[PDB]
């Protein structure tokens, strides 16, 4: 509905305070497999036997 | 596709050991943040001013 | 249904960043470095040493000497052994 | 917790809402392959490094410690001997040395 997003234009940043959180939440949840996984920059290898 | 590192296949054997002949001294950063920005709100004046 | 029905109102599902294969690709080279190298690949290069040796500086930091170990080898890698096969029954028997 | 490497020291620096730790860590380097042994065969005896490694370059057995290369003689002050040489796996046969042996010789 277009004359909604209207209507929802008069609530000000309500729509970009929300988005900017959970883009936060987003690249906070891949940061933390980083600080968790990501603790060595040599991939190592076991020996065949 | 990202590349997690570059790759090292340590050479284990039974009776084989890797001895440090010499060290480095290194000297890294790490940066902590403690405070905050402290913040007081007049209510009535925000909501209403004058 | 429910994951076309939050889709269809706006609320989408991010992939992460790094994909199953990658995060055991890492684990993987922990693995890799801890059982090959001991604990010098965590502060430095990796540093080979025979696993019952690297063992056997275990038990010299908790308070063991090394002869407990090299004496008990295939009693210790004996009840490792059942150990990390009794975490593998009891990780597929519990439901919690 | 305190830097890459094994942590030596730290200096904290004041920032802007924050701190800044300046980690002073010990790292190995010019790594060199050895061959090892857990234990040395003397007289029916096993001797083990009180604090260190047994190293060999090729032709010699020293006991060294760890974390750093500095080869030295085998003796009774730097090894401790716990049974006989039939349980031990990988024990290699090298002669001990006794500092009170060349004094009791002459
Ligand atoms: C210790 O010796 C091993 C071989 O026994 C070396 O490992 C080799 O290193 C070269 C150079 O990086 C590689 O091309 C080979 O693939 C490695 N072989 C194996 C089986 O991994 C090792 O580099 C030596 N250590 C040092 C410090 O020189
Ligand atoms: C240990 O490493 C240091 C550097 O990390 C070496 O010192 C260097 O030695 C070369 C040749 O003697 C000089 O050209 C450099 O100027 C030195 N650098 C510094 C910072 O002093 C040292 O020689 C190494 N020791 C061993 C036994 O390998
Ligand atoms: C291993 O180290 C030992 C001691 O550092 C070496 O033994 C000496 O080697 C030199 C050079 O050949 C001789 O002149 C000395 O007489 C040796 N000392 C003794 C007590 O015999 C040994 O050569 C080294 N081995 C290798 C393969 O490098
Ligand atoms: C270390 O020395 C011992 C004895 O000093 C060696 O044990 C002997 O090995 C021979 C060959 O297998 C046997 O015939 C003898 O009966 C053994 N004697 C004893 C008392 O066990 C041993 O083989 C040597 N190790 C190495 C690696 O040379
Ligand atoms: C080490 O392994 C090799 C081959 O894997 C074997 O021939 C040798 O006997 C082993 N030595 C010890 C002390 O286990």
């Amino acid at each position: 509905s277009t004359e909604c997003s209207n209507l929802l234009l008069q609530y000000g940043s309500f729509c970009t305070q929300l988005k900017r959180a959970l883009t936060g939440i987003a690249v906070e949840q891949d940061k933390n497999t980083q600080e968790v996984f990501a603790q060595v920059k040599q991939i190592y290898k076991t020996p065949p036997i | 596709t990202m590349s997690l590192g570059a790759e090292n296949s340590v050479a284990y054997s039974n009776n084989s050991i890797a001895i440090p002949t010499n060290f480095t001294i290194s000297v890294t950063t790490e940066i902590l943040p403690v405070s905050m920005t402290k913040t007081s709100v007049d209510c009535t004046m925000y909501i209403c001013g004058d | 249904d429910l994951i076309c029905a939050q889709k269809f109102n706006g609320l989408t599902v991010l992939p992460p960043l790094l994909t199953d294969e990658m995060i055991a690709q890492y684990t993987s080279a922990l693995l890799a470095g801890t059982i090959t190298s001991g604990w010098t690949f965590g502060a430095g290069p990796a540093l080979q040493i025979p696993f019952p040796m690297q063992m056997a500086y275990r038990f010299n930091g908790i308070g063991v000497t090394q002869n407990v170990l090299y004496e008990n080898q295939k009693l210790i890698a004996n009840q490792f052994n059942s150990a990390i096969g009794k975490i593998q029954d009891s990780l597929s028997s519990t439901p919690s | 917790f305190c830097g890459k490497g094994y942590h030596l020291m730290s200096f904290p620096q004041s920032a802007p809402h924050g701190v800044v730790f300046l980690h002073v860590t010990y790292v190995p380097a010019q790594e060199k392959n050895f061959t090892t042994a857990p234990a040395i065969c003397h007289d029916g005896k096993a001797h083990f490094p009180r604090e260190g490694v047994f190293v060999s370059n090729g032709t010699h057995w020293f006991v060294t410690q760890r974390n750093f290369y500095e080869p030295q003689i085998i003796t009774t002050d730097n090894t401790f001997v716990s049974g006989n040489c039939d349980v031990v796996i990988g024990i290699v046969n090298n002669t001990v040395y006794d500092p009170l042996q060349p004094e009791l010789d002459s």
